[PDB]
């Protein structure tokens, strides 16, 4: 039920993604199950995601392509 | 001494489960921590 | 005396202390917009 409530808060901040983006929350638990079933406690696994998510915003900023130097409405048309 | 001798030693060692529980969730050996503390409390001197 | 107000949306990092009284409810907002009012007195009406 927590994953269902994600679409409520996502539509407030973003406004879309229920047809596409919301799927990303599914597979996050797929590979997180195989790790907790052997040795490593979920704390080290989650803190490993915290240190990765902290730098993941900067990793996106490296591949980030700003919107500028485009002819006409091609940007707004492609986003549409 | 007296009858309270061994009783107070068990009550003093009853609090040893608090650092032992913290070592289980952190992936640390219980004796490895306790063996050091016996040396630490005679060396580390409290605040360590 | 410490008041806690809940608001849906945003992040916990943006949570900060407010310099004025915050209420959960508000006006019906049917056909008035008093809104931002400079130099206004805050009264309390118990009677209906």
């Amino acid at each position: 039920k927590i994953l269902v409530e994600l679409a409520q808060q996502q539509d407030r901040e973003i406004g879309d993604g229920t047809t596409s983006v919301v799927i990303i929350a599914s597979e996050l638990l797929k590979r997180a199950n195989e790790l907790v079933k052997n040795k490593i406690h979920p704390t080290t696994i989650i803190t490993g995601f915290r240190v990765a998510l902290r730098e993941a915003i900067r990793f996106i900023n490296e591949v980030l392509s700003t919107s500028v130097d485009t002819l006409g409405k091609e940007t707004l048309i492609n986003i549409a | 001494e007296g009858v309270q001798a061994f009783i107070w030693q068990e009550f003093a060692s009853a609090l040893e489960v608090i650092p032992t529980t913290l070592a289980e969730n952190a992936g640390l050996n219980s004796i490895k921590v306790v063996t050091e503390l016996r040396s630490k409390h005679e060396n580390g001197e409290l605040n360590d | 005396d410490i008041r806690l107000v809940k608001k849906v949306g945003g992040t916990i990092d943006d949570t900060e202390m407010i310099d004025g009284v915050v209420l959960t409810q508000t006006a019906i907002k049917s056909a008035g917009g008093p809104t931002r009012k400079e130099k206004a007195k805050i009264g309390l009406i118990q009677f209906q």
